């Protein structure tokens, strides 16, 4: 379970491009930490989803101030909508395909 | 060039323990197991080994003697190599070609390398791990509490000045206030050890450097203290130790062995009786042991092995059995050939 | 510089127990018991190491003298460092040879080392001889401590390595003040922890295979008898040492 | 300063009974077939006692104010006092006397019993022995007060020991009997005038 640099490198890259809020579902919550130090902060607030944490009280942090929502895990069928109900936020960064480890 | 083999059993006159570096934990001090977690335990072959080896080293040193001022002839390379085994001055090289057919001539000359062998000349001596015959014979010794020595008995109160009973004082108030606050930053600590298993991978490693930084504000309240760097009544960790009596069975064989060789084995183990101290905790008296070994040797090719004597050690004497173990010791005493400075 | 090893055995006057906190369990006051559950209990060798270390540290602070107000010129540092071997002041390579003038000075601190100095003394622990010689003690809802019975002969063994003259007088004067409050463990009160006892100090000199007994040393409660004349030796060899800087570490 | 050891024997016009606080027995002296004792636990509260009701008749830095707690101690405070308890001498000697029958040593038992002040000054030293005068006009070692049980005649051999010496002085001689209390050695006399001397008190 080690990320390449280069790839952390393009994903910040490709995360800090982006001029609104946005949505980034990494797979584990390892990646999550991982693009979390790797990201200067430069955009809107990055809120990150700490290992073994709940969703909820980051999507209520989020809606006050829309932004950058590092949250993997989560999803189950969620969505951080705002109160009377609106797509707030333009961009969903899946940063790779959540591929299950293999199992012996 | 005859093969020796003691076979015999190490008992326990006083609680014998060893601190081997793998063996002990964070858990506590836990004797060197024989294989898991809940084997029977061991005294490893190593420590007595060198306790041995020391013991020939000494023999040696007394046998060549001492001059008017009481320094042996040896310099610090020869009692290294001698003793520790380790070359000063770099001349050990394994697996070289010049030493090809030297090795029996040194081992004549230093029957020391030869027997307890050196960097690149084989040990002829294996001194092996001493394992308890019977279950339980082993359980946690020492222990007990640093204490203040005033508190405990107040005799010493008449004794101390009163610019030294307010260092006193000032000693106990600071230690307290210390004490909690360590108290605390254990609380802190153990709460993140909680984590520090229970985690996802590399999540960890984080908390690896917070109990880092946390160990480095301990040493920090540990100079804030002044007057003792340390904790004085503080609780002792037990270490583990084979109970008094113990019996350890015990196999130690001499590969192709002189009879010089034998000879300084058997005096070794002589002027080693004069002190059977094996393993550590000497303050607490662990490690005295009295010992019987069978020494039986097996001429290659014949079926069974001959008894040439037992050597038994005891605190009231050191009994040697059988002539063959005399005349070892004799032949290693009156050779006058020995040069421990190859 | 000899080994001298000092053989002997226990008879407790009154019980005698040791709060050890790792013996100790939800029962109460479980005496260290020297193996499993079902072992024979042991009188731990640090207690009586503690005691005698003390005997030696009064005898020490009785020998350099007492000012006219009755007060001992060694401060807090150096009185822990004697008895406790704590480095209160808290002050190596150069230390290599620094240990022999510091033994040679100091004879207590080299009998009962400190931190990284190796003490020439092992203080052993004491084993019942028979069997049912330990019990329940200090009826009174109230904790009864585990303890041994008057009379029970404990075999203890301790032996200094290396000792000199003044070392081993330091030793035996210490045991001789020890012998007039000869108390072990704890409980002062119920007067559990005093003991007469009587070691054989025989010394080896390494090589020989027999060792040679310098005497007797036997402690009752009518007085302390020191046989052999060797021993008397080595306690006013160390009386008459006026050579001794207890500053120094 | 001096630790005043207190070795002598106690002997009994009749029968003890303890453990008053499954059966009525002695507390065994190890395992269960060996010799029995008289608990030490039960000396010292009559000494507790003792030296409770006479500083009432009367009247390190602690030490000087309450010689009482000097001797025997609160939990935090040290006390230089220790009570032994009583060992029989012989074989046999006690039986099964005495409603459910209670352990009791024969009528004329002798006991060897030691008591101790460690590091004691003549000041609090002198209360222990007049807690031992006051006590032998009441002489109770004993848990019954019904039956009456604790009559005894008791005599102490003190014998202090200065450290460093290899024999301990003999003091004197305390007796204690049904017909009053005697007392050899002038220093000890000498010594309880010094606790007589001073007045410091402070009750509890």
């Amino acid at each position: 379970q080690i990320f390449s640099g280069q790839w952390l490198k393009a994903v910040v890259e490709q995360l800090s491009c982006i001029q609104g809020p946005a949505l980034v579902l990494t797979a584990s919550h390892y990646e999550t930490r991982m693009i979390a130090n790797q990201l200067g902060e430069v955009s809107q607030p990055v809120y990150i989803q700490k290992a073994g944490q709940a969703l909820s009280e980051i999507i209520k942090q989020y809606q006050e101030k829309p932004g950058i929502l590092i949250s993997a895990g989560a999803s189950v069928g969620v969505s951080p909508r705002g109160e009377n109900g609106e797509q707030i936020f333009q961009d969903l960064i899946i940063t790779r395909i959540p591929f299950l480890p293999p199992d012996r | 060039m005859r093969t020796l083999n003691f076979n015999g059993k190490i008992s326990t006159l006083e609680p014998l323990t060893v601190t081997v570096k793998n063996a002990v934990s964070t858990s506590g001090h836990r004797l060197p197991r024989n294989g898991g977690f809940n084997a029977a335990p061991y005294f490893p072959g190593t420590s007595i080994r060198g306790t041995l080896r020391h013991a020939a080293h000494k023999v040696i040193v007394d046998r060549v003697g001492l001059n008017a001022d009481g320094k042996s002839p040896f310099d610090l390379a020869e009692h290294f190599m001698l003793a520790q085994g380790v070359d000063i001055n770099g001349e050990a090289e394994t697996f070289a070609p010049g030493e090809i057919n030297a090795g029996a001539e040194l081992r004549s000359k230093n029957p020391l390398i030869s027997l307890f062998g050196r960097w690149g000349l084989s040990g002829k001596v294996g001194i092996g791990n001493a394992i308890p015959d019977g279950d339980n014979q082993w359980g946690m010794f020492g222990g007990g509490a640093r204490s203040i020595m005033f508190q405990r008995d107040e005799s010493l109160m008449e004794f101390l000045e009163t610019d030294q009973v307010d260092r006193l004082e000032r000693l106990l108030e600071e230690q307290a206030e210390a004490s909690v606050d360590i108290s605390q930053i254990k609380t802190e600590q153990d709460a993140l050890k909680k984590a520090m298993k229970s985690a996802d991978k590399d999540t960890k490693a984080e908390l690896q450097i917070k109990v880092r930084e946390l160990d480095e504000k301990i040493q920090a309240r540990k100079d804030q203290k002044q007057e003792s760097r340390e904790s004085i009544r503080r609780p002792i960790d037990p270490y583990e130790a084979f109970i008094t009596g113990a019996e350890l069975s015990h196999r130690m064989s001499i590969k192709n062995a002189t009879d010089e060789e034998a000879g300084l084995f058997i005096s070794a183990l002589i002027r080693f009786a004069a002190e059977p101290r094996f393993g550590g905790h000497a303050n607490h008296n662990c490690g005295l042991v009295e010992a019987h070994w069978t020494v039986t040797t097996w001429k290659p090719g014949e079926l069974v092995p001959v008894t040439l004597g037992e050597i038994v050690i005891t605190p009231n004497g050191v009994e040697i059995t059988g002539d063959e173990l005399f005349a070892m010791v004799k032949a290693f005493n009156e050779n006058q050939s020995f040069d421990f400075t190859a």
